[PDB]
């Protein structure tokens, strides 16, 4: 059903009588009880406008985030690519259990002092399996196939989109069980999406260091199933671990329950 | 609307005092459709041998106690036909109809919180416990760092001795793949832990049993290992 | 050719390069809070 | 063709060409509960932390309900804002409305009794709009009397000099308060010999139909 | 009614009766007199073909000003949003008492000389009650759902546009009364719209200060309940104290009322 | 696509990406008193400062009226160029002209008695194209005969030879003059016994309806 | 999506992010002056 | 005519103005064995 705007208030009146009851309800059957505020006290009619597209999961989750950083103080580095290393992005995308979205990605380059000098660099995706360079002149820097972006560092940040490259249906946030037939366990196949390169164009020895960080943009979202957030500061980039000691009450406490 | 009678398979539950049947996410567990299945194999649907209804262990609820959890299939994987169906294949899909029945008297009080969260995930052997089921340790934040308060948004139905004895739950197949194995995954897992703790006065019985009972819907098989 | 995760401006060939418009605004009450 | 640069260019902001020209999806399949409104969340039941008590946070399995024992007086309070820290902390409804600024729409309380069988009495649950002293005093505002099927459903209307409302604080932001909620004893807890003496009462929240957000902002 | 232009002038001749007078009015019933220019001297028809398009309200209120600037001689400040600080447009906007209206704010940056070098630079806005970032490098600038903006100093000045976020119907720029149930006085919980940081993005110490300049621009007005206007100079930048001493004139004064 | 860059581009210029992508603003309500011309302002009567004596600093409450006495003289003369510094920078019609360079149109002056109720007399107000000596001499320029409901109406016409002026002031734009209010006694300020000898005016000021403003300005 | 304060070029998707066109000329000369 | 740049210019990515104003290829001949799709090769 289409709901644009939140439903309005019925006028009513008082009301006497036996056998019907809204007021009582059944919290042992698991469903939220379904009274409204005219079934219990007078309400003049009041019509709303409020709009709920704010809401919408698309306008929710649309919001670009960093997700990692990476610093080139041997001129190259090939970093996995993984998005739980943050938790203002991990809370937000771990309410859901799985979804499936389209991916916008975002890299901003500058030095470590924030400072912006004319400098050439080359970003190479490698999917799973794909041969991965080890060298600043490796050959696997030919790009015979894998996607190449090249960039200076004076030039707007790049922006690329990345589609939905996972084999099963949609990528999953947690695996209970174990891929193949301790520290395994959690790990699921469908998530490893290959990793990620970056290098100086030049075959000599970069004279700045380099520091990249990169937004993902998310877009075209489907979630399903959502699961309760999590309270508890995240101690490892890959299992739910949390210290064992310092269990954080949910919410604040205070003096006396009568005041 | 009390009292209430399932009779899937060669076995039948009657119960004369429960609340009513919740379903999980409002869709009826069904065969798996032409349009959605990958496998090229014919599958086996054996029927009415692998929808009888399986009870296992009973847990002994004391006055300090913390909670247990199951995870599934795997406490349905050592036994019954199901057992000895799910070792010899590879490819597995079924719902699932989950019973818990704990009866006190008139006097006694105290709360229950059965709750089945898909996908559960521990956290700092143990991962799969089977028939028998595991305790927890940490029952605030579940041994998962997420808080129980929140824990309703999951499909439940609440087990109050002033009213009910007994909950069901009806959960369908649940899984981003429309097949998948029955000994690297666990599905979903069942969580019961005691908001309210027991209390009674001296003098009454103080044995308390509580009992699971399970049952798939539709369960359906592919491919044919030799013994795993 | 269409290719896309599920009113909208699309600038080249694929169709997963391209921006969400007005998203959809429909909800189930039903489902969750009350499945008996 | 002529063109002319405009302010603002090489901007990036937080709210593409793409990098495989001929990759198909993975078919989706059918997954039951899929969510296409965050608002639908909000609309479900969660469990209230009301005793946050200081000697509570050892043991936080005791925080999720507050004792009835035999005794008019009052038994518990707390402000009703799901903004502010407290006991709404706790509950999905508030935590997702740390991730917004303005909010609008009813509320609805619901309570479920936990005690033994025989026992029984009468309690009286009062909201008040912007603390009260005793059970006349509070009996002036909206008050729901609730007698041991046992779950009352108590509803806190939406009145408030604005039309959107943001979360509460110390400071300007205390004018946007909304209220306090108090339960006092209508009847005294009766319970019958050789019968447990006192009873444990949970709390459940959840949001009404003509709930709404706006002005996503990060906690 | 629509007036495209103002009136045009009829002709007339001389008057010679009793009774009707147009002349003799009544400003003790506070309205303004009616007569037209025709009803006291013979006037020539004339046409007249001025246009009222630059009276209206949207064309007198559409340029931008300088509300503010802000100076980085620790690398990040948070300053807070407001619009009362600058005599040029506080006298303009402050001659209404309710609006509603829709902003455009550019961004200028440069060196406290002029200068411009290349260094990247970032700005979050802060709604009120999100958390407020204390360091270069605090987790806060993860701008996991904050809005971001991202550029460089030699790139053109950057321009947004914010829709109109007060909780109320529109803005009020004088609030008699108190919020809460001496300094608190006049301040309006419906004006607080949260608040600004800026900081250099490199985690090292940027070498150059920062001297950043607002403008905002404002479309989409909408005017109520005109007040009058403010002959004396702004003590404060909350409340319209003034000096108790030298109290200013209004008018400028001259030697002889007779001359 | 071929382009071509041309000049003045990143030329920021004082006269829009959004960065919230599904905000809905508050809903408008009706509010009376919208303006929806700032001309709306010009066309409303207001006090006039006539007597801007240099020993009324210190004292501003009697500078917004001048005496009328028992004596053929005149009492008060003042520039009627609503820009120049000067009587009309009171008024809320020239302080709204000071944002504005052009302007053109009729103006209107309207004068209200406040003497006693058994006070009478005539006065004579003139007006003066591009000062006056003496009652005969004004009387060849547009005016109005008074007397004493009191309230007298006088229209300043728009003659100028230029269909807009400019506002005035020392140097050319001198050129840009409008003319000379005086205002003289047609006969004396007859009172009769135990009765104030001493009268006060105010004097009104207001603007047509044919006005109109151009060419905006910041002072 | 119609989101704005109160003949226009738009660009974007959101409604509050345009430049303003010809203002609307209409006044009430008797609201303000002669409101008796 | 107002134009805004927007993020991801001067960006080269692997994945175009002509030198040759006149030119006519070479007309194409019937070859035998010709090759549309990748996976015929796959299936042998």
């Amino acid at each position: 059903q289409v709901l644009p705007t939140a439903a309005n208030t019925e006028a009513s009146s008082h009301r006497l009588g036996t056998g019907v009851v809204p007021a009582l309800q059944a919290a042992e059957t698991g469903a939220s009880s379904n009274a409204s505020d005219k079934n219990l006290i007078e309400t003049r009619c009041v019509l709303n406008h409020h709009s709920t597209q704010e809401t919408a999961i698309g306008n929710f989750f649309s919001r670009a985030g960093l997700v990692s950083i990476i610093t080139m103080p041997d001129g190259y580095v090939n970093w996995d690519i993984d998005l739980m290393g943050y938790a203002q992005l991990r809370r937000k995308c771990e309410l859901f259990t799985y979804m499936r979205f389209d991916a916008e990605f975002t890299f901003v380059v500058a030095k470590p002092n924030g400072v912006l000098v004319p400098q050439l660099l080359q970003y190479m995706y490698v999917p799973p399996g794909a041969p991965k360079p080890t060298s600043r002149d490796s050959f696997a820097w030919q790009t015979a196939t894998n996607p190449s972006v090249f960039v200076k560092m004076t030039d707007p940040p790049a922006q690329v989109s990345v589609p939905f490259m996972s084999p099963a249906s949609a990528y999953q946030w947690f695996y209970d069980g174990y891929p193949t037939f301790d520290l395994d366990y959690g790990q699921c196949p469908n998530n490893m999406m290959g990793t990620f390169s970056i290098r100086t164009v030049g075959t000599e020895k970069s004279p700045h260091s380099i520091t990249l960080r990169v937004y993902m943009r998310i877009k075209h979202v489907r979630a399903w199933i959502p699961r309760p957030l999590r309270n508890q500061p995240y101690l490892f980039k890959t299992n739910p671990n949390y210290k064992g000691n310092d269990i954080k009450c949910t919410s604040t406490s205070r003096d006396k329950i009568t005041t | 609307d009390r009292v209430a009678q399932l009779t899937i398979g060669n076995s039948t539950i009657t119960t004369q005092e429960a609340a009513n049947i919740v379903i999980a996410y409002g869709e009826w567990p069904e065969y798996c459709p032409d349009t959605d299945a990958t496998a090229v194999d014919k599958p086996t649907r054996p029927d009415v041998s692998v929808n009888r209804f399986f009870t296992l262990d009973t847990k002994s609820w004391a006055k300090d106690s913390k909670g247990w959890y199951w995870k599934f299939p795997d406490v349905l994987t050592e036994v019954g036909v199901f057992g000895q169906n799910a070792q010899f294949h590879y490819l597995y899909r079924s719902g699932f109809c989950v019973h818990v029945q704990c009866n006190a008297s008139k006097f006694h009080q105290g709360a229950l919180l059965v709750a089945v969260l898909p996908e559960y995930v521990l956290g700092t052997a143990t991962t799969q416990p089977g028939q028998v089921g595991a305790v927890l340790t940490h029952p605030y934040v579940l041994d998962a760092g997420i808080p129980l308060s929140q824990l309703t948004v999951c499909p439940h139905q609440w087990i109050n001795l002033r009213t009910n004895n007994c909950a069901t739950i009806i959960v369908p197949y649940m899984n981003t793949v429309p097949f998948d194995s029955a000994l690297n995954h666990c599905n979903f897992g069942l969580l019961v832990i005691p908001v309210v703790p027991l209390d009674f006065n001296a003098g009454a019985t103080s044995e308390i049993p509580i009992t699971v009972t399970i049952a798939p819907m539709c369960a359906e098989f592919a491919g044919l290992r030799q013994a795993v | 050719n269409s290719n896309s995760a599920s009113t909208t401006i699309n600038y080249y060939k694929d169709a997963y390069a391209a921006s969400a418009g007005r998203q959809d605004m429909s909800q189930d009450p039903k489902k969750f809070t009350d499945p008996v | 063709i002529p063109t002319e640069l405009k302010p603002g260019t090489n901007q990036f902001l937080t709210t593409s060409a793409p990098i495989l020209p001929g990759f198909h999806p993975t078919p989706p399949i059918h997954i039951p509960g899929e969510v296409h409104n965050l608002l639908e969340i909000c609309r479900v039941e969660t469990i209230l932390e009301v005793n946050n008590l200081k000697t509570n946070e050892t043991t936080p399995m005791q925080r999720l309900c507050f004792p009835v024992s035999v005794q008019g007086e009052l038994c518990a309070a707390f402000r009703a804002d799901p903004g502010r820290d407290g006991p709404w902390q706790s509950t999905i409804l508030g935590q997702l409305c740390r991730y917004y600024t303005q909010w609008s729409g009813s509320l609805e309380v619901t309570f479920m009794f936990a005690g033994s069988f025989m026992a029984t009495g009468k309690m009286l649950i009062a909201y008040t709009p912007p603390v009260p002293a005793d059970r006349i005093t509070a009996m002036l505002g909206t008050h729901v009397i609730w007698d041991f099927q046992s779950s009352v459903t108590l509803v806190v209307p939406w009145i408030s000099n604005t039309h959107y409302r943001a979360h509460a604080r110390a400071g300007y932001f205390d004018y946007y308060t909304t209220g306090i909620i108090t339960i006092w004893y209508q009847t005294n807890y009766v319970v019958p010999i050789g019968a447990p003496t006192t009873a444990y009462i949970v709390a459940l929240a959840a949001a009404q139909d003509n709930f709404t957000m706006k002005l996503c902002k990060d906690t």
